């Protein structure tokens, strides 16, 4: 199994 | 012992918009997201399974941001406030009554140090299960 993880710093 | 079905190939936790003025002192972290893993049809024989994670960490520790943003880790957490990085192990006893099995954790965004800089957040944790 896989678990990506994504996301933004503003 | 003999393999369960994984019926969670792969999941996506997405953090969102995170704001680097509210990750500026170190320990600073976002709030927790659910991601679980789903074993089903356990074999006659089979009572744990246990999950393995990989992926590459920095110099904290935790999951490295192939990202971006600086001074960001990725933290992977059990039910019992455990942090998984990388070859940590997390075993389950399987529900006899329904031959499956379930690893509920949760993710985060942390740093360690401080300063968090603006930019992306991309990471990727690999689990594989073994079956006792
Ligand atoms: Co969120």
């Amino acid at each position: 199994s896989r678990i990506r993880i994504r996301g933004y710093v503003r | 012992a003999k393999p369960c079905t994984v019926s969670t190939t792969n999941a996506t936790v997405d953090l969102g918009d995170l704001y680097s003025f509210s990750l500026m002192s170190a320990g600073a972290a976002s709030a927790w997201h659910d991601v679980a893993l789903e074993l089903t049809n356990c074999p006659v024989g089979t009572s744990r399974v246990t999950a393995s994670f990989s992926g590459a960490a920095d110099s904290t520790g935790y999951y490295k941001n192939q990202g971006t943003a600086q001074n960001i880790q990725l933290e992977l957490q059990d039910d019992s406030g455990n942090t998984l990085n990388t070859g940590a192990t997390k075993t389950v006893q399987v529900d006899d009554s329904s031959q499956s099995a379930h690893f509920p954790l949760q993710v985060r965004a942390l740093t360690v140090n401080g300063g968090a800089t603006q930019g992306t957040i991309e990471a990727v944790i690999s689990i594989t299960y073994t079956y006792s």
